[PDB]
């Protein structure tokens, strides 16, 4: 599988001995190339996994996420040529390396073949990503930022380690080829009950879990426009990929004590969405939307089932597009007003109408219209919980209650409705704005049409 | 901005542990959880008591 | 018709025979004879036209076989060579039996259209057939989750299997 | 473990015996990330002193690579010996100590009762 | 004065310099050029010509072959008269029931 | 257009197809490195023919 | 309120993050800052001694 | 323009910092009515009458009419709870 | 069966050929108003050929054109439930469309936006008589969000009225409640009876759709503004008048009733199911006649 | 905004319209495959057992 992992590699030498006008032209020519090499990973068998060497491998589930990396990697060099054309070339090349960094250990995280080797590389993602957040954030907060993102999420990591070498001492390989082969059932003592809330509570906090979310709005806002899009596009998903990983030799034990969190994500999701129709800020939205989503995954993947497992990469991706769009378009109207305010800047159709479309589209898929993937990943997960429990409908019905009553409620006091007389920093839309916005939704209606690739390893 | 400043970020350097505020904090946090628990705790296992001495109808069930 | 009836019953084909005692010309006819001559003739040449350049050259393609396993029940407990294989069999056999309950169902679903009102009763033996179908189909796999394995579904075979051998002990009494 | 191994001789860096191993190929993987490594070190030397980080004193950075590579060699050597040395006395234990290690008529799935887990 | 600092630089609007801007750098030169990078590959092979791949996968996940096969299995146990697939697979002879 | 400038503008371009398809031979030099069961898979023990060595290198 | 000022922004950040850096920071100073003067500094290793060597006493 | 005063700081106790808070929102020292300080978390805000933007004057030259503002005036911690298009508080006939 | 299915498959195809000339901008301004007019209008033409097929033989068709995956047991395919209630509600539909956009047009004529509006108009009879025609249950609710949400683009039609964003808000948030018991129905379909098919759901005879049936009762409540989910056509009116009439008279509101009537053959089959049916729609008929008994409008009454 | 719109569809129609005719030309010029039995003497390749010209195509160089 090295086909990916060394041109990535490489693209480090690439920036930072290209010349002082391109670096930015090197960078996106080339990471749209990896983009389509990575497109080839689309090759699955039934279900055996492609298993190129004795380390790296992939299957149904990491394949969609390995393009998903690969593919937005060129899409946050765009998006940050407006924000950091100013600074000097020295660390505009340091930059795109922390960016090419960070897309290299997802992918090898994604496609480890042995469970240490994925933890190694699964944390190794906050180091790139804490220099971004914290170095080339924008608001004053963004130090105490940095400081809630890793421990956060290494709070939670550590006893997974001490769990991953118990398991190796004990049946003698970490490996997940081996480890489903030899899955046995993890009793009901209370140093196995431990044992499961060690390999779970680490993927629970950057799930992240009610309650257990407080980075997000606290990384994701004030994060670089970079940074803020690959933190809840992938970097979210490290968790869950681990999660439908790991959960192989956790039986039976998820069914009995995975209540506390179904509870915990179903209040949750609610609790979430209703927040996020009451914030200020428009970038806490996508962080409370995220989660929001986000929470719903997560019941998909302690019900375990296949229906859950369908809609948990659906949604995944869906999801990890959705909040990329919002992100991207609630980047455009702060440099132009330097706020993060949906209230300072009202209806800017009147202003910028093409803006204005690409706000809807992706707006309406936040709000899972079918056909596009959004729903039907989303819809598997209601099938689910409904086998599980037929009254689950009606809290996660409560969700397909809040979710448009905000998601629709930034377009009527963001893209729609009156213009303020006093902006006259607002201008025409630079193309490549609405260009990034082009091959952000373009995408999740195109494999809208083919959705088997993306459902998951459970086709 | 004095505003948006005060809906988000001076709430905790003002906010004092009231006996109020934690029995608002119960009843709107571990509270609407435990009222999820105990009616989704009930209905789950009145399932698992209708499968196992089979009362359950399975007819077209098989997509589980 | 690629497909064949017996995989494929459908019922025979039984027409009316119109006898127009009145006397307005039959609008419906025509329509279908403008059709016809209008629509049908020049895409049939056009269709007649891929014919035989797709018969210029042919290609064939053929089945793709497995030889069967030695399944997990003769595999070696915590044996990884020969468990690779019966996995592999078994999952193929559970990517096999969604296919056929799908071809009951897309049975299924064109014997109620096709027969009308009448499939109460038409599709009387397509209704019981299914249900054959389905429950056997949830012995072979339920309550497996998505971490399915074949070991997992001689787990259920055999919770099953011991069950119903104490019930026939029992129930000779 | 194995300090007390007996005819041990400390103060050694490689044994006699230890040539028997396969010698480390020079394109070992191992091996050329640490003459990777040897590079990585250039870079930063020609960045604390601030001079032309990729292009000045190639002589050093050739140094700092050969210098790497040749005691990442010696080590990998060193390597393999002791991880062959600890699978020696591996297999000499179970050789001479049978009873302590039983082997156990593992049978198949078919007569083996694994309780089957309804998951929902 | 307390802290010696610069007036806050205002934004640098591209099309004020060139009413041709992009969005992309200063120079138009370079600035219609990322167009063309963009608008090269990016919507051209990646979607156009990344989705009549991803849209012409040879067989992925043999679906085709468990249809055909669906179809070729049920004729043979509907001819003979079985009815096709059964409650249980490994069949009664190999396993070993306890007791 | 003079040779030298052609190389001090556009060279770093013409390294990364060729660190892809360097790695491909690793791909390809892993292949080898775990034949092991060649042709005794139990699916795929097809009867060898002349003309070639093995079923898949 | 019940959303942001009661639960998010104050509670769920109260108990785990601010409480929990609270107890680093609050009991940091009676172990970090000490006297300085030199007498305490043996005089604490004194104690030391009897409870390694009696009380929990890992001689015994 | 904006460096730390206009931020609301701690709850006004006193006379001296309830005319300053109310000379930070730019109102006047007599009509500044903070909101109740117990464990609420909004200190220096005062209390604003249940006044939605649609009850407010539809005929004055509001800067943002949009949901009827005016440049610098003091805003409501919950105004957009009570905006144009979300729940108004509005007299009615009955 | 070499007519009926292309024909009518047809007009599904040649009325959304506006819609991407409108993306592709092939329209020259004004042309597209009278361009769309006139697709419409031979689409209606067109549409009772199918029509005429079914006063003589009275025959009935499901077409699968295409398959999108297969949920192991379940192989969601294109299908088209063709029929009676199908093919005949696609004349008088469209050409009550086709009569009313004339009218808009006359009436619309000043906002430079002509063409936006027009093509609005046409993608929002490409979400309506594919519930219609639809078979499966997924691709009925892909229509069904489908005039819903564009039902709040076409009343918003005025971004300066903050009134329409609020009326769009609930439209929305009713509908919004309707397809709860949509997708408490689509639940209930897909693990008890385990499909999507209108046909499927059905032919299985399930004879005890007790969720089902109140799911898609609470669906009616929404889309067909039952009594609680009833202010949102009082609200719907901002929208231009011919939209209002294009949208909330009775082509889009009948469609969440129409989806009772298309369940007929189990929606009935519960007495106590039918019950509540009569108590849902008996309060709206006394309680919105009676608001109508005193109206300062001509919108409100006819709601 | 128009700019971007109409050159966008110019690039995508670009490499678009080549495919388009390719694809049409596939399924109308070189056929499709049908099935036959190997008479047990040729090996059959990964390739072979394929429908679509393309995807034999794809699977004998990049399969
Ligand atoms: C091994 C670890 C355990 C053993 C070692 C530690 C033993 C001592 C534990 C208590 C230490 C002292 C606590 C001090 C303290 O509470 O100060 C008042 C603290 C700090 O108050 P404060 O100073 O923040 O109050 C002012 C607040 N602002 C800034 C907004 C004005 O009170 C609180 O934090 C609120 C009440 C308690 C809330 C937490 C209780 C529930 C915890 C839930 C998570 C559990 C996991
Ligand atoms: C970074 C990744 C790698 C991390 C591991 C450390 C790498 C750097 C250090 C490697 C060289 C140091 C160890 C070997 C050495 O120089 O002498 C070993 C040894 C040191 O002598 P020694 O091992 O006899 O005595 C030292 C005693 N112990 C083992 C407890 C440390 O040199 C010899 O000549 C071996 C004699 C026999 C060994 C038994
Ligand atoms: C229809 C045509 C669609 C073309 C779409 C092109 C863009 C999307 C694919 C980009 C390339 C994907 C990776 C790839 O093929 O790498 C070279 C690939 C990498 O795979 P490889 O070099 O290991 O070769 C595998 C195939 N065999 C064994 C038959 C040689 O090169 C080849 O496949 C040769
Ligand atoms: C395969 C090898 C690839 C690398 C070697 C070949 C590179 C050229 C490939 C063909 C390019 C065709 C278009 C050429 C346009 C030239 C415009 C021009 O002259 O710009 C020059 C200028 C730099 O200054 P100067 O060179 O001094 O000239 C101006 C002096 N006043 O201003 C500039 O900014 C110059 C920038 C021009 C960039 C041209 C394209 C570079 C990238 C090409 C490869 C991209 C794909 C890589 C992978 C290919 C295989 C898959």
């Amino acid at each position: 599988m090295l086909k990916i992992i060394i041109p990535t590699t490489m693209l480090l030498p690439m920036t930072w001995m290209s010349k002082h006008n391109m670096i930015w032209i090197n960078a996106t020519v080339h990471s749209l190339l990896i983009s389509l090499i990575s497109l080839s990973l689309l090759n699955q068998l039934g279900e055996n996994s492609l298993n190129f060497s004795l380390t790296f491998f992939s299957d149904s589930l990491s394949a969609p996420l390995l393009v998903l990396t690969t593919w937005l990697l060129p899409l946050m060099l765009m998006a940050s040529q407006s924000h950091l054309s100013k600074e000097t070339t020295t660390r505009k090349k340091l930059y795109i390396t922390m960016l090419i960094l960070l897309q290299l250990f997802l992918i090898m995280t994604f496609t480890a073949t042995e469970l240490i080797l994925f933890y190694i590389l699964f944390e190794a993602t906050l180091v790139p990503t804490l220099i971004i957040i914290t170095r080339w954030g924008n608001q004053t907060e963004r130090l105490n930022a940095g400081l809630y993102f890793l421990f956060y999420t290494l709070a939670g990591s550590l006893p997974l380690l001490v769990a991953l070498v118990y398991i190796q001492n004990t049946t003698g390989s970490l490996n997940f080829l081996i480890i489903h082969y030899w899955s046995h059932p993890l009793s009901n003592s209370w140093s196995n009950i431990f044992m499961w809330l060690a390999c779970i509570m680490a993927f629970m906090v950057k799930m992240p879990l009610y309650g257990l979310h407080l980075w997000l709005p606290k990384a994701h806002v004030e994060a670089p426009i970079a940074g803020s899009m690959v933190l809840a596009a992938v970097l979210l998903k490290l968790g869950g990929y681990g999660m439908m990983r790991i959960t192989t030799i956790l039986n039976p034990l998820t069914n009995y004590m995975a209540y506390p969190f179904l509870m915990l994500s179903m209040w949750g999701m609610i609790m979430t969405s209703s927040i996020c129709l009451r914030q200020t800020d428009l970038k806490s939205l996508i962080a409370y939307s995220s989660v929001s989503h986000m929470a719903l995954v997560i019941v998909a993947i302690m019900i375990q089932t296949p229906w859950s497992f369908m809609g948990a990469t659906a949604l995944m991706i869906a999801h990890g597009l959705t909040s990329s769009m919002l992100f991207c378009l609630a980047n455009t109207n702060y440099e132009r007003v330097h706020s993060r305010t949906m209230i300072l800047a009202r209806g800017l159709q009147t202003l910028l109408p093409l803006m204005a479309t690409w706000w809807l589209m992706a707006s309406l898929t936040n709000l899972a219209l079918p056909p596009s993937i959004n729903l039907i990943g989303e819809l598997f997960i209601i099938t689910a919980s409904f086998s599980w429990s037929n009254i689950t409908i009606i809290l996660m019905g409560m969700n397909m209650m809040i979710t448009a009553l905000y998601s629709l409620y930034m377009l009527i006091t963001t893209q729609r409705g009156k213009y303020t007389h006093h902006i006259n920093n607002i201008k025409a839309s630079f193309t490549r704005e609405n260009a990034l916005m082009a091959l952000h939704i373009l995408p999740l209606l195109l494999l809208t049409l083919n959705p088997k690739m993306i459902l998951g390893p459970l086709y | 901005i004095r505003w948006t400043y005060a809906r988000s970020a001076n709430i905790y350097p003002n906010f004092r542990p009231t006996p109020k505020t934690s029995l608002l904090g119960a009843l709107f946090g571990i509270g609407p959880l435990f009222f999820w628990y105990y009616v989704f705790k009930t209905d789950r296992d009145k399932k698992e008591k209708l499968i196992q001495e089979g009362k359950l109808d399975q007819t077209f069930n098989i997509s589980y | 018709d690629s497909w064949d009836k017996d995989v494929y019953p459908e019922p025979p084909r039984r027409t009316p025979a119109p006898a127009p005692q009145t006397s307005l010309p039959n609008p419906v006819t025509y329509l279908t004879k403008i059709f016809d001559l209008l629509v049908d003739r020049p895409v049939t040449l056009a269709r007649e036209f891929i014919e035989q350049q797709h018969a210029k050259n042919r290609y064939y393609y053929y089945h793709r076989e497995f030889r069967r396993v030695p399944d997990i029940t003769e595999c070696e407990e915590k044996d990884i060579l020969c468990m690779f294989e019966a996995e592999m069999q078994w999952r193929r056999d559970y990517k096999v039996d969604q296919e056929i309950v799908n071809i009951i169902q897309e049975r299924l679903k064109a014997c109620q259209q096709r027969e009308g009102e009448s499939y109460r009763q038409n599709c009387a033996k397509e209704l019981e057939q299914f249900t054959q179908v389905s429950k056997a189909f949830q012995d072979r796999y339920s309550d497996l989750g998505a971490h399915y394995s074949a070991r997992k579904c001689l787990a259920k075979q055999k919770q099953r299997m011991l069950a119903e051998r104490k019930a026939a002990k029992e129930a000779a009494a | 473990m194995m300090s007390g191994r007996p005819g041990r001789v400390p103060l050694q860096f490689l044994p006699n015996e230890a040539r028997s191993l396969p010698p480390p190929k020079l394109t070992d993987p191992r091996l050329v990330y640490m003459g990777f490594l040897g590079y990585c070190s250039g870079l930063i030397d020609n960045a604390i002193r601030r001079r032309p980080v990729v292009s000045a004193g190639l002589h050093r950075q050739l140094l700092y690579v050969t210098s790497f590579v040749f005691f990442g060699y010696y080590l990998l050597k060193r390597q393999d010996y002791m991880y062959a040395l600890r699978d020696h006395d591996m297999f000499a234990y179970v050789k001479s100590h049978p009873e302590d290690f039983p082997e156990k008529d593992k049978k198949t799935y078919g007569e083996i009762l694994e309780e089957f887990h309804p998951v929902r | 004065i307390r802290l010696q600092e610069d007036p806050d630089p205002e934004d640098e609007n591209l099309y004020e310099k060139n009413p041709d801007s992009h969005g992309y750098d200063k120079d138009p030169i370079v600035d219609l050029w990322n167009m063309r990078v963009v608008f090269f590959f990016g919507f051209s092979i990646v979607l156009v010509l990344g989705s009549t791949f991803v849209a012409y996968l040879p067989d992925y996940r043999m679906q085709e072959w468990a249809r055909r096969e669906a179809e070729r299995l049920v004729k043979y146990r509907e001819a003979n008269g079985l009815p096709l697939m059964e409650s249980n697979c490994f069949d009664p002879n190999k396993i070993q029931l306890p007791e | 257009m003079n040779v030298l400038q052609i190389v001090r503008d556009h060279w770093v371009h013409i390294l990364v197809p060729v660190g892809f398809v360097f790695g491909c031979y690793l791909d390809r030099r892993s292949d080898e490195k775990l034949t092991a069961f060649r042709n005794k898979s139990l699916l795929f023990k097809r009867e060898l023919r002349p003309n070639e060595e093995v079923t898949w290198k | 309120k019940s959303a942001s000022s009661l639960l998010d922004l104050i509670w769920l950040e109260t108990i785990l993050p601010k409480t929990t850096s609270f107890i680093q920071m609050k009991m940091s100073i009676m172990v970090s800052n000490q006297k300085g003067l030199i007498k305490l500094y043996f005089l604490s290793f004194l104690i030391t001694i009897m409870i390694s060597m009696t009380l929990f006493n890992y001689h015994e | 323009h904006v460096t730390k005063d206009m931020f609301p700081g701690p709850y006004p106790k006193t006379p001296e910092e309830r005319a300053a808070a109310a000379k930070k929102y730019n109102m006047r020292v007599e009509d500044y009515e903070p909101y109740p300080d117990d464990g609420m978390g909004y200190g220096d805000y005062p209390k604003l009458p249940d006044r939605s933007q649609q009850e407010r004057d539809p005929w004055y030259d509001w800067d943002h009419p949009d949901l009827r503002l005016n440049w610098g005036e003091p805003i409501h911690w919950d105004l957009d709870m009570y905006i144009r298009n979300r729940v108004d508080t509005s007299p009615t006939p009955v | 069966m070499n007519p009926f299915a292309s024909l009518t498959l047809t007009t599904l195809i040649i009325l959304t050929i506006p819609i991407m000339m409108s993306n592709s901008n092939i329209y020259k301004t004004n042309l597209y108003p009278n361009y769309v007019k006139t697709t419409v209008s031979y689409a209606f033409t067109l549409s009772l050929v199918p029509l005429l097929m079914f006063m003589h033989t009275g025959q009935e068709m499901i077409i699968s054109n295409w398959h999108w995956m297969t949920l192991q047991t379940v192989e969601l395919s294109l299908s088209f439930k063709m029929d009676y209630f199908s093919v005949m509600f696609i004349p008088v539909a469209l050409f009550v469309t086709w009569s009313i956009m004339e009218f808009s047009m006359w009436y619309m004529h000043s906002d430079p936006f002509i063409n936006r509006f027009f093509k609005y108009l046409v993608l929002f009879l490409i979400t309506m008589m594919i519930l219609v025609t639809a078979n499966n249950l997924f691709q009925l609710f892909i229509g069904w969000e489908g005039v819903g949400i564009m039902s709040f683009l076409l009343i918003g039609w005025w971004h300066g009225r903050t009134d329409a964003n609020t009326a769009a808000l609930q439209a929305i948030l009713y509908n919004r409640i309707g397809d709860i018991g949509f997708v408490l129905s689509m639940a209930w379909f897909l693990t008890h009876s385990n499909a999507w098919d209108l046909q499927q759901i059905f032919m299985l005879n399930n004879e005890c759709p007790n969720m089902p049936l109140i799911g898609l009762l609470l669906a009616a409540a929404g889309k067909s503004a039952q009594f609680g989910l009833h202010p949102w056509l009082p609200s719907a009116m901002e929208g231009p008048t011919p939209v209002s009439a294009l949208l909330h008279s009775s082509t889009m509101v009948v469609a969440g009733v129409f989806l009772l009537i298309r369940f007929y053959p189990l929606m009935e089959t519960n007495k106590l199911v039918q019950t509540m049916t009569l108590c849902l729609g008996a309060i709206t008929t006394l309680f919105t006649a009676l608001c109508a008994i005193t109206q300062n409008d001509i919108k409100k009454i006819v709601a | 905004d128009r700019r971007f719109l109409k050159l966008m569809r110019f690039y995508i129609l670009l490499t678009g319209i080549p495919v388009a005719i390719g694809i049409t030309l596939v399924n109308v010029f070189i056929g499709e495959a049908e099935l036959a039995d190997i008479p047990e003497g040729y090996v059959p390749e990964h390739w072979e057992y394929f429908k679509h010209p393309i995807s034999r195509w794809i699977a004998r160089t990049f399969y």
